[PDB]
């Protein structure tokens, strides 16, 4: 164990782009093209 | 210089200015125990 | 190989780890809510798909479980060398459907 | 512009003169607005 | 995604113009600080104007 | 030991490149302009 | 005036409100209404018409309108519960606005955060927190002088799924009272 002055850095996603729930970022032209673009979860094809 | 969180920070300044001069009939409109370098203050003149 | 018997102390507990999706009302898991009516069993015990409004479906073939897929998803003793039984659902598609 | 509300989250603070930098997943720089009309 | 923030600003700032910029973070137990700053473009190397804000506990991280 | 190295860093210019307007030719979604004749082609011509 | 309201569910279900009637008003302009909606709404689409009976009603002037619920991927929503009233706020009164956090996700909801803008700039920021009763502190603060020709109230929090996160927001014009802090 160790007290850090290391900040743990915040993570990021993905604003005007689409995010999959894995974090990953993808086109929102790309939100219910049909293709499972989302590389695992593919929320991209979610209730379209 | 470019992500600086990935790393450790002393974010509390070492380097400072000594206290801004005073004027005649005016003050540091700003006020504090340190200036660090770079920090601003905008002075102004008193009442008239 | 053991011995239990209940117990009448008073200690403070937190065991409400939050559910945040929804309750698998018999299996106890917890589901993200993209995977409610998605026509599919996300909670073990169908209950994920109760009272759908509507339905919506992803794969739009039938699509095999690649083979032993639901085997590996078994932990091993490695002293015996053996499988012993299940430890991640294999039967779990996430969405998925690629 | 307008009287508050929004499409979504970015929308929110865009409408209501507002930006804003986040990790919780929005961005409006999405965003524009026509010449505004909207009177209160 | 536990830990995040959100610093607000005006949709324009305006020039000698003292513009109040807030910020929030959630997911913490443990206070921090940091130097929201207004800085050259594109070249990122010089500041017009820093605040060395505390968050903390006291104000709930804000 | 690897031929090449890149470094992340700060820009010091605007970036200058044009989008395509392309005289009537379609503009499929990732930016080709393929000819104004296979609009409504049948088949898939952009790819998209 | 007269007014139409074809409501939408959450699902294919278009439903629609009775159809309502009355007068702008002579001091204000203003004919207003109040329509209760489905506890499912997704959207509304509304008409106006004039209902003038001088009008032969294929001149009879309209404007058709629609309106959208907030759009929550999480299905996590923020509710100012302020009824749009349309006098001014006294200067110094004690705002008195209520907020719900209507969400799946509120044991991880602590606290929702708010900020006034006054002209272009925002002039208070705060934070308010959850009872034990499941309900949250309302805007209380008292309408302070940098506010006085108008100001607009923002408002949001931000919660986490098990694994997404989402910022979730509200806001809301707030009309105050034509008087200085120099009280000429
Ligand atoms: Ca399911």
């Amino acid at each position: 164990s160790c007290e850090p002055t290391r900040g743990c850095p915040t993570e990021e996603g993905c604003g005007e782009r689409f995010r999959c729930f894995s974090g990953q970022c993808i086109s929102k032209s790309l939100v219910c093209n049909g293709d499972s673009d989302c590389d695992e979860d593919s929320a991209d094809e979610d209730r379209c | 210089l470019l992500e600086p969180h990935c790393f450790p920070l002393s974010l509390v300044p070492t380097e400072f200015c000594p206290s801004p001069p005073a004027l005649k009939d005016g003050f540091v409109q700003d006020e504090g125990t340190m200036f660090p370098v770079g920090k601003n203050v905008v002075y102004t003149c008193n009442e008239g | 190989d053991k011995e239990v018997e209940d117990c009448v102390t008073n200690r403070p507990c937190r065991s409400q780890v939050r559910c945040e999706g929804f309750v698998c009302a018999q299996t106890g898991r917890c589901v993200n809510r993209r995977l409610l009516c998605n026509g599919d069993n996300d909670c073990g015990d169908q209950s994920d798909e109760a009272n759908c409004r509507r339905i919506y479906k992803k794969c739009q073939h039938e699509m095999d479980q690649y083979w032993g897929i639901g085997s590996l998803a078994s932990g091993i003793n490695l002293f015996t060398n053996s499988f012993e039984g299940p430890v991640l659902d294999h039967r779990y598609y996430a969405g998925g459907c690629s | 512009c307008g009287a508050g509300g929004g499409l979504n989250n970015a929308n929110v603070f865009h409408l209501a003169g507002l930006t804003f930098l986040t990790n919780a997943n929005a961005d409006d720089s999405q965003e524009n607005d026509e010449p505004c009309k909207e009177i209160l | 995604q536990e830990q995040t923030y959100v610093i607000s600003a005006p949709k324009i700032f305006r020039v000698g113009a003292s513009e109040n910029i807030v910020i929030q973070v959630y997911g913490y137990t443990e206070a921090f600080d940091a130097t929201i700053s207004i800085k050259s473009y594109p070249d990122k190397k010089f500041s017009y104007s820093s605040g060395h804000v505390h968050l903390s506990s006291e104000n709930k991280f804000q | 030991a690897p031929l090449v190295a890149f470094q992340p860093c700060i820009p010091s210019k605007l970036c200058k490149i044009e989008e395509a307007d392309c005289k009537n030719k379609f503009r499929c979604d990732s930016g080709r302009c393929i000819a104004r004749k296979l609009e409504c082609n049948g088949e898939n011509d952009c790819g998209d | 005036v007269t007014l139409n309201a074809q409501t939408i569910d959450v699902n294919q279900e278009t439903s629609d409100l009775d159809p309502s009637k009355s007068v702008t008003r002579v001091d204000d302009g203003v004919a207003s209404f109040v329509l209760n909606l489905p506890s499912g709404v997704t959207v509304l689409e509304f008409n106006v018409k004039t209902d003038a009976p001088d009008l032969p009603e294929e001149n009879q002037a309209r404007e058709g309108y629609r309106a959208i619920a907030y759009s929550s991927l999480s299905q996590s929503y923020l509710y100012i519960d302020w009824t749009d009233n349309h006098k001014a706020l006294l200067v110094g009164e004690h705002l008195n606005i209520i907020v719900t956090p209507k969400s799946p996700y509120i044991d991880k909801i602590t606290h929702y955060n708010y900020l006034i803008l006054s002209k272009g700039k925002i002039i208070h920021f705060g934070t308010r927190e959850k009872f034990s009763d499941a309900s949250y502190q309302s805007i209380n603060i008292p309408v302070t002088q940098n506010m006085v020709p108008s100001s607009r109230l923002l408002v949001y929090y931000i919660v986490t799924g098990e694994q997404t996160a989402e910022l979730v927001s509200d806001s809301v014009w707030l009309n105050i009272e034509e008087k200085c802090g120099n009280q000429l």
